[PDB]
């Protein structure tokens, strides 16, 4: 007998049980398992869904575009982008009544709205696009790019058109063509819109589909690029008094680099990014020339691994190009390192050196946009660890790999997972008792008795870009320094823009950034210490010595040998999670109490009780609540009513995550076998059975699913409280 | 064949057999006892088994089982002749335990080796060895 | 309810389908897929 | 401006389109 | 159903089959240690995975290991 | 729920003054009626009103009440970690740092092994019941002793 | 022979019947929305499938003369059309069991249930309550136009 469904999965469509229902969902991305996978089909496999997922954020993306334009404010935005309010889209709720109807028509709508929140207004604008057509005709043309992609990845499962393994394994040129291809000749691409549209448009030069081929964006055209005097498109750059959209200050420079913001809309330069994005495809282009394909000349991945062995490391690196070649859990872990380094790199510099016109003033939209970056980037990581564990588990040879880093790594892990403790159970011993110290010093009334230490080498680090509010005189804060007397054209605007303590761009810190930057480094030593830990005992320790045998999740291995609860290495992840979004949470608490108080100018609330803890108990949580709390009362409803609404779901949520957490199967089952025996024994409902035996949840389901409703609550009330306060407030 | 044993003697409970015994299988012990004692029912409550045969329905094997411990560890004269077999809804009877008339902790001739691997526990294949195949370190 | 974008009238009929017509049949579908063959 | 009334239920059409192409990538893939 | 695999480091102290509660292991005549004999899984489609049998167990690191396999009702330990 | 109930019932609809005129004016002015109905009421109303108390009480004589508040809240938070993890985690931790023992010949006679998971799940409902209750203890004195 | 990118390929297998196996006539799409319709559901018994026959019939069958027939500029423009779609509905069922009637005579087949004389006079018995109930709920609906306006608009809240 078979029930069909999972087809992938024989030994889950033979279970007479609810669990073939939850597990046959949780296993079907997990190709490498389905039921005679061969590498070549999991490749081409994974090649389809590659495409669909491309179409898929490319119809994401034009639902947002269709949205904006349709149901938004746009053109009427522009008109007054530091006053109007950006909406996302119309709401349709029958549930509405005329309390909320009334508080949600918001914005100059006529209707009730939602207000928009990602900064996705400031972005068209400061690219070009001016009307709502624009935004129309490329939500339609995204539309047909996902189209596109869909077809390419069904033609891409045809035996008429299937890639092979070779094909799929050839680093060499695909590196080349991502390096020099994707990532140069886009960023060529974004330079020249920029050049053509989006600097021309910025003057008040309406450059369109029809007349773009007509109207050059330099009064000298290619011969300058073509000669070689490249200082003609220096020109004239927008003046310090340019108004965004009009003629006034304009100039006919299409490539700078002066640096700073733009007095008005507070942003890069346009030209300077243009620049950027023009010197950048240069040099990644240049990239894409290093390895060899079919012309002899370039490098091999190999031989440069294999080159690089060494005294005291052994093997060095010889056959990790095999390695990381034939294992897909090792690329998608370093993928995806590197992708959320740079995801958290992103959120440091949008909010410090913003690229949007205007969008330095919509202080909700870039809390938001800094929050959603920052807990992408953590998701990034906690995945790309999980994966080195799963290729651990999966993936790794132990002779192909003898002797080498690999190797060596996991050949003193216990001196790596160690000292990894003894920095976190410094860290945290050491901040926590600061904190404890401060608080019951401010407590009984003798504030003076803090323990405040200057964050001097950071402040020092300031200085060393041009800051000079410290009186460090150090390298770029010292005139008569040999690296501010070179004739950089981006000194000025960069000094300008670092010491004057309007914006955002290297905010002044006192002790206690000091004692959250500690924190910082507790939970990131904390996170990772767990996530090294079951990567590096994933393959086994001296409980499971054979922990490989069993796969990188597995319930446990019994109570026998003391007991071995979350012993696999995806209790390991599970345990990671937690302390992950603990360390979002201190990041993103911290980034919004000293923003909030940069934004209302008392500077001094947050740099007087960020030192000790009832300091945020009181001043942060309770006090930014106030508004959140009263979207609706006894006495009616306000805009913040679907923000305190879902702010209290969040708190539901967390709390039915603790329920799964706490309590483990064997009560539920037995509860379920006592609720199987009263409707078996019910008359009327013995009319009717069940077609799958109901079982309690298993004990890694039970762990996801209460990690997942406690992400869940945890993402969305943090969500709630920071719009409401930072919208409530207007910063 | 036929199982044959009077049932002990009981007032009934919600924890006996569900539909399963009828639409799926079900399960019997059988034992001789030297006297009209009492002994627990692993379904919950108290229940007499009969002096002489005795033979009980029971909804799953390791409920029997845990009634056989009972047996062979709780009495004075230790009742260690049961046997369980595994009924189904044809009426099919398959004996069960103990499996060839002795019980399995102690050695016996005639029985095979099943599950043996003949190297060690840290001898078992490294899974890269084997992947992209239907099988896992302790099978191969 | 209502809106002065253009095709206002097309929200009025979406909602109750994305929200009740599509969820149902997706719903019912998958479950009778689910239990197939037996 | 705004967005026409027969430009909003225009869209649409373009989209049955990618409806139809998802729709077959789905079904290529769970083969 | 689960795996229930006996090694070469079996001492044959006869203690996992008392342990067992699903009578899934016999204890057969065997030439590698002093009792003469070795652990077996003759009955595993009875195995539920309770993991008494290693809990039991002597040796440094257990000579019969159990792998939690495809799940049924037997399994499940289900009487429903 | 049951002493939050007593607190906010009394409070609102028993407790307060009286003036010389036979009216009563209660401490929080009856609003048990039309906000105890709602989850946010108790989160508004209940919660977060009369916790300014606690949260202020620094520099006076109920200092103590905003430390133990805090405290309460560390060691809800600190039983989470017996909750919500497992033994072997925390032996595999222990075995690293056992080595990292032997690397020095500091290796106490007596190994050190992780919580059982009994044990785990007493420590974690102790510390979960002892940060709560000493949370609602310091809210309740300082609130109670902060109305008159 | 690495040729058989052909979409049209012989009907179920037999270039020598009378069809052709056509992305329309033959699809994975088409076969699995046409065989679940209620005509070919299967586990249906013949008077469900009549019953949600008649049910989007009826319904669908108001709007010609409600919008189009003579009573359209009168003020009993809904009740003309439910009028006429009853008729029709009740033309349309006496046709349903005359041929039941005539096809059915001989030796009762077991293939399928609907393929019968019991089998088809139970099709046209909920063939004709699902088309009435459906006129008449689409009439309701036409009716009570401003409530269910009301409704979904959220306008009684
Ligand atoms: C120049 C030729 C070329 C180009 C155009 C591509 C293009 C692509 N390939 Mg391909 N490929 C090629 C040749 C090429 N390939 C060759 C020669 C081989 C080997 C024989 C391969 C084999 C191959 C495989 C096996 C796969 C791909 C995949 C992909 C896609 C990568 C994933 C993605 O879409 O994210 C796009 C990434 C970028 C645009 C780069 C962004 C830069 C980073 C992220 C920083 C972001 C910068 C900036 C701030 C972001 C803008 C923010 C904005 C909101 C303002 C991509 C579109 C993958 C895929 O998806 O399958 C379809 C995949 O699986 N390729
Ligand atoms: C960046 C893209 C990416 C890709 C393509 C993969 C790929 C894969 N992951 Mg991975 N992972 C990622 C990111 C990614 N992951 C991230 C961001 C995290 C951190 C949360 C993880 C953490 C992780 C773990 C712990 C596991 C995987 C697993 C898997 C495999 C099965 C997926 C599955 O069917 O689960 C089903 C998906 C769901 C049920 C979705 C439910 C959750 C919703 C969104 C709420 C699969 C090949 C699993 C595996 O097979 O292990 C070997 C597994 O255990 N991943
Ligand atoms: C406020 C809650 C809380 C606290 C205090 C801890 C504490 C700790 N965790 Mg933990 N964790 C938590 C939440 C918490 N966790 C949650 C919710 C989870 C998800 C289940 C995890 C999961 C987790 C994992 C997976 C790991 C940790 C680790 C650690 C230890 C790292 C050392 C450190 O961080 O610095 C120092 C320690 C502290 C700041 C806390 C102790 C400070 C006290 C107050 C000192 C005083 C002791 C006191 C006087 C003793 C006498 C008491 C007497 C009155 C009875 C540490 C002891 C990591 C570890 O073990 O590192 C080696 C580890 O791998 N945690
Ligand atoms: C992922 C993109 C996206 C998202 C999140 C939304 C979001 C929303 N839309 Mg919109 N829409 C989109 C794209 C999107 N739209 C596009 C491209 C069009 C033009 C074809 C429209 C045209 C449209 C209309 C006419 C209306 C909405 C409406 C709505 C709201 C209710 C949903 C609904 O009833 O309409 C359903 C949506 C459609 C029929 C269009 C199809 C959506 C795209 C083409 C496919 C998305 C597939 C994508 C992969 C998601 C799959 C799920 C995911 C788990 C894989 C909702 C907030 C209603 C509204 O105004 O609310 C007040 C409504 O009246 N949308
Ligand atoms: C010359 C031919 C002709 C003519 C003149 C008409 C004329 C008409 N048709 Mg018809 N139609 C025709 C042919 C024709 N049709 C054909 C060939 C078909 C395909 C078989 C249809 C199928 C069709 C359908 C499905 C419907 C109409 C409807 C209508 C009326 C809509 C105008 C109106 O009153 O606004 C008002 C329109 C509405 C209020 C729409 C009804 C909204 C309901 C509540 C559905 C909500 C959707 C959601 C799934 C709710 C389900 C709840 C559930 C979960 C419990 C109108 C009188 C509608 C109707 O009968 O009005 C009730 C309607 O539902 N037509
Ligand atoms: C020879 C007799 C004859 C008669 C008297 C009529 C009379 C009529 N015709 Mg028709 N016509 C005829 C022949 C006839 N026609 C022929 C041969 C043709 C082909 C060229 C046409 C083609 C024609 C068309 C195309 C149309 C008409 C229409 C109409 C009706 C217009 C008014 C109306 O609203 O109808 C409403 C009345 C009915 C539909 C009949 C219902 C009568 C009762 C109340 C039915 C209730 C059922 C009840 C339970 C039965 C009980 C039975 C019991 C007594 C035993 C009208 C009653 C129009 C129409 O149908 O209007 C809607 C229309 O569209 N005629
Ligand atoms: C700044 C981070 C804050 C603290 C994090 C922890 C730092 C770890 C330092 C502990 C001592 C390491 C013991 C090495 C053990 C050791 O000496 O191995 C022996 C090894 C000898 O290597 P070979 O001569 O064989 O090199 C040939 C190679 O091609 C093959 O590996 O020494 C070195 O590699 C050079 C110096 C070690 C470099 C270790 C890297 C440590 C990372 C430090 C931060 C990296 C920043 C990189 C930015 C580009
Ligand atoms: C343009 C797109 C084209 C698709 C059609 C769109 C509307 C038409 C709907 C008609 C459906 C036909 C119903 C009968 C179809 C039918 O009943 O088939 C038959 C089958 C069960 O019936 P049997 O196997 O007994 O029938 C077999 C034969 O009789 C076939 O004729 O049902 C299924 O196969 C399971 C359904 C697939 C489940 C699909 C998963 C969907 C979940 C994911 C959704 C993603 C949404 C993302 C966007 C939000
Ligand atoms: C003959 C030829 C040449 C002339 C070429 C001519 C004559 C024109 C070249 C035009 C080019 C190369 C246009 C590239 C256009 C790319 C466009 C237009 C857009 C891409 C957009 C994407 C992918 C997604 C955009 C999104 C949408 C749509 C939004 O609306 C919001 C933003 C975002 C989400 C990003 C020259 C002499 C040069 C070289 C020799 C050959
Ligand atoms: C487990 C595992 C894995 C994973 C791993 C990981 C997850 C890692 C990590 C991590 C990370 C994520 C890292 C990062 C880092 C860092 C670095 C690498 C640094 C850099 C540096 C520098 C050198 C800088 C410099 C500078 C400055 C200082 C400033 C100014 C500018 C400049 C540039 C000058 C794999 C799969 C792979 C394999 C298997 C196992
Ligand atoms: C889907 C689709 C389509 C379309 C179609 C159309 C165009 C239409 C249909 C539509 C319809 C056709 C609908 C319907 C509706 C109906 C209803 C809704 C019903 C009802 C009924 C009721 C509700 C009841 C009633 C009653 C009775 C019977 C009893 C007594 C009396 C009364 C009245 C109560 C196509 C194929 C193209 C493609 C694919 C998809
Ligand atoms: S408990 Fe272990 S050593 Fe003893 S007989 Fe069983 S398998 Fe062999
Ligand atoms: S897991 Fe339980 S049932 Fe299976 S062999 Fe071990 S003790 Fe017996
Ligand atoms: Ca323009
Ligand atoms: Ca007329
Ligand atoms: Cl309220």
């Amino acid at each position: 007998m078979a029930t069909k469904f999972p087809k992938f999965s024989q030994d889950l469509a033979q279970d007479p049980t609810t669990r073939r229902i939850w597990y046959g969902i949780a296993t079907a991305h997990d190709f490498e398992t389905h039921d005679g996978m061969t590498e070549e089909n999991l490749y081409q496999k994974i090649f389809a869904s590659h495409f669909g997922h491309i179409a898929i954020i490319f119809l994401w993306t034009s639902g947002t575009l269709f949205h904006v334009a349709w149901q938004g404010n746009f053109e009427q935005w522009i008109k007054d982008p530091l006053n109007i309010r950006p909406i996302a889209h119309a709401i349709w709720d029958p549930h509405f009544g005329e309390g909320a109807v009334n508080a949600f028509t918001q914005a100059g709508a006529s209707n009730p709205v939602n207000i928009a929140y990602s900064g996705v207004y400031h972005w068209f604008y400061t690219i070009g696009m001016t009307t709502n057509q624009e935004l129309y005709s490329g939500a339609v043309f995204l539309l047909v790019l996902a189209s596109l992609f869909l077809f390419a990845g069904w033609l891409h499962l045809q035996p008429k058109f299937r890639p092979s393994l070779a094909w799929f394994k050839n680093a060499e040129s695909r590196l080349n063509h991502h390096l020099a291809g994707l990532f140069g000749v886009s960023s060529l691409a974004w330079a020249g819109h920029l050049v053509h549209v989006a600097i021309p448009e910025a003057r008040g030069q309406h450059v369109g589909w029809d007349n773009f081929l007509s109207t050059p964006p330099h009064p000298a055209g290619l011969m300058p690029f073509f000669t070689g005097n490249w200082g003609v498109y220096a020109a004239d750059p927008d003046t310090a008094g340019h108004i965004f959209g009009t003629s006034e200050g304009a100039g006919t420079a299409i490539l700078t680099f002066l640096g700073g913001f733009h007095p008005q809309t507070e942003s890069l330069w346009l030209t300077d990014i243009a620049h950027h994005h023009l010197a950048i495809a240069v040099i990644f282009i240049i990239a894409g020339h290093m390895y060899r394909t079919n012309w002899g000349i370039g490098h091999s991945i190999k031989e440069i691994l294999n080159a690089h062995k060494g005294p005291l490391t052994g093997a060095g690196h010889t056959n990790l190009y095999d390695t990381i070649n034939n294992s897909l859990h090792f690329q998608l872990g370093l993928a995806l390192a590197s992708l959320g380094v740079i995801t958290s790199l992103v959120a440091q510099h949008m909010y410090s050196l913003p690229s949007y016109a205007f969008i330095a003033q919509d202080h909700t939209t870039q809390a938001a946009l800094y929050t959603h970056h920052q807990y992408i980037a953590g998701f990034l990581m906690v995945g790309a660890f999980a994966h080195g564990a799963i290729f651990f588990v999966r993936d790794y040879d132990p002779v192909a790999n003898k002797d080498n880093v690999l190797a060596r790594m996991l050949e003193h892990k216990e001196a790596l997972i160690s000292h990894l403790s003894w920095v976190s159970l410094f860290l945290g011993f050491h901040t926590l008792g600061l904190y404890v110290h401060n608080d019951v010093v401010v407590a009984f009334g003798t504030p003076e008795k803090q323990i405040l230490i200057e964050p001097v080498f950071a402040q020092w680090i300031q200085a060393t870009s041009g800051k000079a509010l410290y009186g460090f005189d150090v390298l770029l804060s010292n005139p008569d320094s040999i690296a501010s007397t070179t004739g950089a054209a981006w000194l000025p605007g960069w000094l300008d823009a670092i010491n004057s303590g309007t914006n955002s761009l290297f905010l002044t810190i006192g002790p206690g950034d000091f004692l959250v930057h500690h924190a910082i480094a507790l939970g990131l030593h904390t996170t990772a210490l767990i996530l090294i830990k079951g990567a590096l005992d994933a393959r086994g320790s001296k409980l499971m010595p054979d922990k490989k045998d069993f796969g990188y999740s597995f319930p446990c291995d019994g109570p026998g040998r003391g007991g071995t609860c979350d012993i696999s290495a995806w209790d390991a992840f599970y345990l990671a999670m937690f302390w992950m979004l603990n360390t979002l949470g201190w990041l993103t608490f911290y980034w919004h109490w000293k923003h909030l108080g940069v934004w209302s100018g008392n500077v001094a609330q947050f740099n007087e009780n960020s030192t000790y803890l009832m300091g945020w108990f009181r001043d942060y949580l309770w006090a930014n609540s106030a508004q959140l709390i009263n979207g609706y009362n006894p006495y009616g409803v306000n805009n913040l009513s679907v923000w305190a609404w879902m702010f209290l779901f969040g708190h539901l949520v967390w709390a039915t995550g603790f329920m799964f957490l706490i309590s483990w199967r064997g009560y539920w089952q037995e509860l379920i076998e006592t609720i199987v025996w009263a409707h078996e024994r019910t008359p009327l409902a013995n009319l009717v059975r069940w077609k799958d035996k109901p079982v309690a949840l298993s004990i890694v389901q039970a762990r996801l699913v209460g990690l997942a409703h406690f992400t869940v609550g945890y993402v969305l009330t943090y969500a709630a409280f920071l719009i409401a306060s930072t919208a409530g407030k207007f910063g | 064949t036929e199982l044959s044993g009077q049932p002990p003697k009981f007032g009934g409970s919600t924890g006996g057999l569900l539909s399963k015994a009828n639409r799926e299988e079900k399960y019997a012990i059988t034992w001789t006892s030297a006297s009209e004692q009492v002994f627990e029912m692993p379904t919950g409550g108290a229940a007499i088994m009969n002096e002489g045969e005795n033979l009980l329905y029971l909804a799953r094997k390791e409920q029997c089982l845990a009634l056989g411990t009972q047996l062979r560890t709780k009495f004075k004269p230790k009742i260690q002749d049961y046997k369980i077999y595994r009924v189904y809804p044809s009426g099919e009877v398959q004996y069960l335990h103990p499996a060839d008339g002795v019980f399995p902790e102690k050695v016996n001739e005639g029985r095979e080796a099943q599950g043996t691997k003949t190297r060690r526990i840290g001898q078992n294949p490294e899974p890269v060895t084997i992947k992209f195949s239907g099988k896992a370190p302790y099978e191969v | 309810m209502d809106g002065s974008y253009a095709a206002s009238y097309l929200p009025w009929i979406l909602i109750p389908m994305v929200g009740w017509l599509f969820p149902a049949v997706t719903m019912g579908l998958l479950f009778i897929h689910i239990e197939s063959e037996g | 401006m705004a967005l026409s009334d027969t430009q909003i239920l225009a869209a649409l059409v373009v989209a049955l389109l990618p409806a139809f192409l998802a729709f077959r990538l789905s079904t290529e893939l769970y083969k | 159903s689960h795996s229930v695999k006996i090694y070469d480091t079996c001492i044959g102290c006869t203690q996992c089959v008392r342990a067992c509660p699903l009578d899934v292991l016999e204890m057969v005549p065997w030439d590698g240690c002093k009792a003469a004999q070795i652990a077996s899984s003759p009955r595993t489609e009875d195995c539920v995975g309770c993991k008494r049998c290693e809990t039991a167990c002597p040796t440094d690191f257990l000579s019969i290991r159990v792998y939690l396999g495809a799940e049924t009702t037997r399994s499940m330990g289900l009487a429903y | 729920i049951v002493i939050f109930h007593f607190s906010w019932k009394m409070q609102s609809d028993v407790w307060g003054t009286v003036s010389p005129d036979g009216s009563v004016t209660h401490v929080t002015l009856g609003n048990f009626a039309q906000s105890a109905i709602t989850i946010n009421g108790w989160l508004r109303d209940f919660l977060w009103a009369q916790a300014a108390n606690v949260i202020n009480s620094y520099g006076s004589a109920l200092s103590a009440y905003g430390i133990m508040f805090l405290a309460g809240h560390f060691v809800f938070a600190f039983s989470l970690m017996f909750l919500f993890s497992g033994r072997g985690y925390w032996q595999e931790l222990i075995e690293s740092i056992v080595w990292a023992h032997n690397k020095l010949n500091v290796a106490p006679a007596i190994q050190p092994r992780a919580l059982s998971i009994i044990q785990g799940r007493a420590v974690g409902v102790a510390h979960y019941l002892l940060g709560g209750i000493v949370t609602t203890w310091a809210f309740f004195l300082a609130r109670s002793l902060s109305i008159g | 022979m690495a040729e058989s990118n052909q979409v049209v390929q012989a009907y179920n297998g037999d270039p020598f019947v009378g069809h052709l196996s056509t992305p329309i006539s033959d699809s994975a799409f088409t076969r699995t929305f046409i065989g679940n319709l209620p005509a070919y559901r299967k586990g249906l018994s013949p008077i469900l499938r009549g019953l949600e026959v008649g049910m989007a019939h009826g319904y669908f069958l108001i709007g010609p003369w409600t919008l189009l027939g003579p009573l359209r500029d009168s003020e009993y423009q809904y009740i003309g059309g439910l009028i006429g779609a009853l008729a029709l509905i009740l033309v349309a069922t006496a046709a349903l069991s005359s041929y039941g009637l005539v096809t059915f005579q001989g030796e009762q087949g077991s293939g399928d249930t609907l393929q019968t004389a019991d089998g088809w006079s139970q099709f046209a018995a909920g063939f004709f309550v699902g088309g009435m109930g459906g006129a008449f709920v689409a009439y309701f609906l036409l009716e009570n136009l401003s409530v269910v306006d009301g409704i979904f608009r959220g306008l009684f809240n």
